[PDB]
């Protein structure tokens, strides 16, 4: 129905409810592969439970931009995207893991 | 075991195969550079200047100042190839208008107090 | 206490503190330490390896989302082991908000390139390569930005002398510009400004 | 293969000191390699042999279209690093000239493009507003326009006693002449042919590619730095952010075009509402004291003494502090080791990232094209080259 | 008809021919199996021209390896028929 999201090169999304239906779904699995208890697994899981939680319970798009506070459910679908990207990323790079090489004695001491 | 990490040669083999590369690489462009700029110096004299440059770096022993000599040399001849220097960036390898200083004891003693 | 003394803003520095603590969870292999600034400013001291997952969480994360890259450069302590120190300072739009994040490298360690990440970095790192010496690894076309061509030396390091080591001038033997040693008419003139009687107490050093 | 052009750095259109190594197919660009550092003086390094009121008229030389801007952002940083705060008069004041300033960088913006394209008539009206805002420059502070006016105790001086009768004067027929600019560009076909459609960035491309101010507002992103991050007494006007729709040149010249607007309507609050008081923090271990103080009681002689001799020292601590300048984000990372002198002092420039993204906006189009493209980034290179 | 069939003969002739146009080598101390590095006194940078000279003039390129390793004519003149699958 809306026209002209009001961004260059943003498109208008048809059917957004299930594209962020698929999009929280797909980062749902790629975290299942995550340890349980790394942080990020738990927290990207917390927060893509509410905002899937939320879209299921909303049919009108207005209101739902208005709930979620992501800024036109464009740039939401936008977001999903990025996180579910960052998310493989994360599961190639295990960042959970404890601290390599601290550094030096007073690497990081200022003044001198 | 110094616990260091590489730039992109293992030892001093690899480090040694990419000046080679470089040297070649400045050998061909060399009467490229004596044409385009319209140099008075002939090829011969750019030559041995590159190999005179080559010549001064030759004591390092460590892999990765050689790496990084090479990316260095690298820069500079992409600088020469696509012109962004001019006649007066070349020309400076060659010291032309600064007179010769002795490096003698008597002739250092004779004009000031520098050692 | 009022009218001459900036007021701070502790709302500000809490929710700070608390995103602070958020991204060291997140990420412990990388994390080394977290910091507020008392005028609410927070930053991140990482290890050199997580430039890239660090930055690219920072990025991309819902609860981060910082997609702007304003500066990034770097400061040279000689002191220190770690010649050189990377910073990078990034906005949030979505949650209007800025992070610091800093690492640290020597003359002779690469740093990887964050183009990936930001494109703005492309011309960053290259400033950083041209003034200190900080070779980036992967970087599209790393080479000198703001110097002449062919100057020799990396002129924003501590150790490199504030008028260089060579000067300009036509020469008509030759017809041309040429470079010679420096020689000033006039030396510049080193001022001992320092006072010999302490300012703050609050950053006293122990006496070791 | 393709031809290789020098476009600058001596050339009209080049904006200064610009080395544009151009890969060109006929007229189509296929390359655009921007050559800068022939303006590059070395300001950091410079900056770090001097105190930091001796590094303050840097800042009016960076970015020499915008210069009491910048001197807010650097005595913003430094009073950041001390802990203390401008009295409000200070901060009115600092406002209505950074207002100004913000005409003044936008004329000469929109003029300049405008030659460039080849419209050279409103370039000749609107200077004569510019010298205008010249004397009050000079009024304020004996120079035209570097003034070293704005410190990081505040101002230098209080106005004289005529000023803002004149400034008043000045703004309330300013409009109209925006009007006529106006109606000499904004409904030409010809100016639409040559600007409709030219240098398109997405809003995601501008945001990745680090652009601030109009670079982000011409696509659609609701962004400014007075709005969302207010630094003085901005939070105490009144005033709308242009955006535009298209993300081409025309629509951030309209958007402009309406910042100057903007600015009037600024101006004319910062008048109104112009409070009484010291312009300086009452403090003379930062701010000096007045000139009788100093020729009557010891202390202030002393404070006078230390102040300009070794200046203030600064506790230790790092920040970046940046403002809505005329041209995008103007930011400065400035780092104190406890001494009068600064360690460090990163200057970060939106020409800068705005440059870097040259070649991308280019593609697909031919050379008055790119000179427009050069025009619309609204480049000045004392801050690109720093 | 394409030029005549190299031999083995030929190759040696020129490849004498390019290392006695090498101004750093005395023509009358030089043979087939004399070596750069000993009997020459030419270090690294030296053979390096001298294959850049071979590539000159055989028109076909020599990697740095498989290069780094041609000692004295002999190889040089062995690794050139073996490209050329050259036996007569
Ligand atoms: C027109 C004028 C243009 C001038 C352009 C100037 C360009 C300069 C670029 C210089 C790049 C470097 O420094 S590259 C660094 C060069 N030095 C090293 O790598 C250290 C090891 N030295 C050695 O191996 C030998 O002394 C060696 C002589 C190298 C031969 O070696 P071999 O034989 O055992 O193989
Ligand atoms: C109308 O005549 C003039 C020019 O020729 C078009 C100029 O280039 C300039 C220089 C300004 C541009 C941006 C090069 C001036 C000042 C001028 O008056």
């Amino acid at each position: 129905l809306k026209k002209t999201t009001g961004l260059v090169g943003l498109a208008v999304c048809e059917t957004p409810h299930e594209r962020l239906k698929i999009l929280y779904t797909k980062i749902l699995d790629v975290l299942g592969q995550i340890p349980k208890n790394a942080a990020y697994r738990k927290y990207t899981e917390q927060i893509t439970n509410e905002k899937l939680g939320m879209v299921k319970a909303e049919p009108d798009v207005k209101k739902l931009e208005e709930q979620l506070q992501g800024g036109q459910i464009e740039e939401v679908i936008l977001q999903a995207e990025n996180e579910l990207s960052l998310a493989r990323k994360m599961l190639r790079w295990k960042p959970w893991e404890p601290l390599v090489e601290e550094p030096p004695a007073n690497q990081w001491k200022w003044p001198i | 075991g110094t616990s260091v990490k590489p730039i992109f040669s293992r030892d001093m083999n690899e480090a040694k195969r990419r000046v080679r590369e470089l040297y070649r690489a400045w050998y061909r462009e060399v009467p490229n550079t004596v044409h385009l700029f319209q140099l008075d110096i002939s090829v011969k004299q750019g030559r041995d200047k590159v190999r005179e440059m080559f010549m001064k770096n030759a004591h390092v022993t460590d892999p990765r100042v050689v790496d990084l000599l090479v990316i260095k040399g690298k820069m500079e001849l992409e600088e020469t190839i696509n012109v962004w220097k001019q006649r007066t960036h070349i020309m400076r390898f060659f010291h032309e208008t600064e007179a010769p200083r002795p490096t003698d004891f008597l002739s250092k003693f004779y004009v000031g107090h520098d050692p | 206490t009022r009218p001459t003394i900036r007021p701070r803003n502790d709302v500000v520095h809490k929710q700070l503190s608390a995103f602070g603590q958020y991204v060291a969870e997140i990420l412990p292999k990388y994390v080394q330490q977290v910091q507020v600034s008392c005028f609410n400013e927070l930053e991140i001291f990482i290890h050199p390896d997580g430039v890239i997952p660090v930055l690219t969480f920072l990025r991309d994360h819902t609860n981060a989302q910082f997609k702007s890259l304003a500066d990034l450069t770097a400061v040279d302590v000689p002191t220190r082991q770690n010649r050189f120190e990377i910073v990078y300072n990034l906005l949030s739009l979505r949650f209007n908000s800025r992070i610091r994040v800093k690492t640290y490298t020597d003359e002779l360690t690469p740093i990887e390139s964050s183009v990936t990440v930001y494109k703005a970095a492309n011309w960053y790192e290259r400033e950083i390569w041209d003034m200190f010496g900080v070779f980036f690894a992967n970087h599209p076309d790393l080479r000198r930005i703001l110097t002449d061509y062919g100057f020799e030396g990396h002129p924003f390091r501590k150790d490199f002398p504030l008028s260089g080591y060579v000067e300009l001038r036509y020469d008509d033997e030759v017809k041309r510009v040429v470079a010679e040693p420096v020689e000033l008419a006039q030396e510049f003139r080193k001022f001992d400004l320092n006072s010999p009687w302490e300012a703050f107490p609050a950053y006293r050093q122990p006496p070791e | 293969s393709n031809l290789t052009l020098n476009f600058g750095p001596q050339h009209p259109a080049a904006h200064g000191v610009l080395r544009l190594v151009m890969e060109l197919s006929g007229e189509m660009v296929r390359k655009c390699d921007p050559h800068i550092g022939l303006l590059h003086r070395g300001t950091e390094k410079l900056i770090e042999y001097k105190t930091y009121l001796q590094a303050l008229p840097y800042f009016d030389r960076l970015d020499y279209v915008s210069m009491m801007c910048n001197e807010q952002a650097y005595s913003l940083a430094v009073e950041k690093l001390l802990n203390i705060q401008p009295p409000p008069r200070a901060q009115w004041i600092r406002v209505l000239f950074g207002e100004i300033t913000r005409l003044l960088n936008h004329i000469m913006a929109v003029t300049t493009h405008a030659l460039d394209i080849g419209a050279m008539t409103p370039f000749f009206w609107m200077f004569e507003e510019r010298e205008k805002m010249f004397e009050f420059y000079e009024r304020v502070s004996g120079a035209r326009m570097h003034a070293a006016y704005i410190r990081p105790g505040g101002v230098h001086q209080d106005l004289p006693l005529g000023l803002l009768d004149d400034i008043y004067e000045f703004s309330k027929n300013f409009s109209f002449r925006i009007d006529e600019l106006e109606e000499m560009l904004t409904n030409n076909r010809i100016w639409r042919n040559r600007t409709v459609d030219i240098g398109v960035v997405t809003a995601e491309d501008a945001l990745n590619y680090g652009f601030s101010g109009v670079m982000l507002r011409g696509s659609g992103i609701q962004w400014d730095l007075r709005k969302t991050q207010p630094y003085d007494v901005y939070d105490q006007v009144e005033f709308d952010v242009p955006i535009g729709s298209r993300g081409d040149c025309y629509d951030r010249y309209l958007c402009r075009v309406e910042e100057m607007r903007q600015s009037l309507r600024i101006i004319s609050q910062c008048l109104n509402k112009m409070p009484p008081g010291e312009i300086k923090v009452d403090d003379a271990k930062v701010s000096p004291p007045k000139r009788a103080e100093m020729k009557t009681s010891m202390e202030s002689l002393i404070h006078h003494f230390k102040l300009y001799t070794e200046g203030y020292q600064v506790p230790p601590g790092a920040t970046y502090t940046a403002i809505e300048a005329p041209k995008g984000e103007f930011g400065v990372y400035l780092v104190s080791d406890g001494s009068s002198r600064p360690y460090r002092c990163k200057i970060k420039a939106p020409g800068f990232a705005h440059l870097a993204g040259l070649d991308k906006m280019s593609k697909g189009h031919m050379l008055a094209d790119v000179v427009a493209i050069i025009g619309t980034q609204d480049i000045v290179f004392g801050e690109v080259d720093r | 008809s394409d030029a005549p069939p190299l031999t083995l003969e030929a190759i040696k002739d020129r490849v004498l021919y390019v290392l006695k146009l090498y101004d750093k080598i005395d023509p009358e101390k030089l043979s087939v199996n004399s070596h750069f590095m000993k009997d020459l006194g030419l270090d690294s940078l030296d053979q390096v021209e001298i294959i850049m000279a071979m590539e000159d003039e055989f028109g076909f390129e020599i990697p740095d390896i498989d290069a780094e390793k041609l000692m004295c004519p002999q190889e040089i003149v062995d690794y050139i028929a073996d490209k050329k699958d050259v036996y007569e």
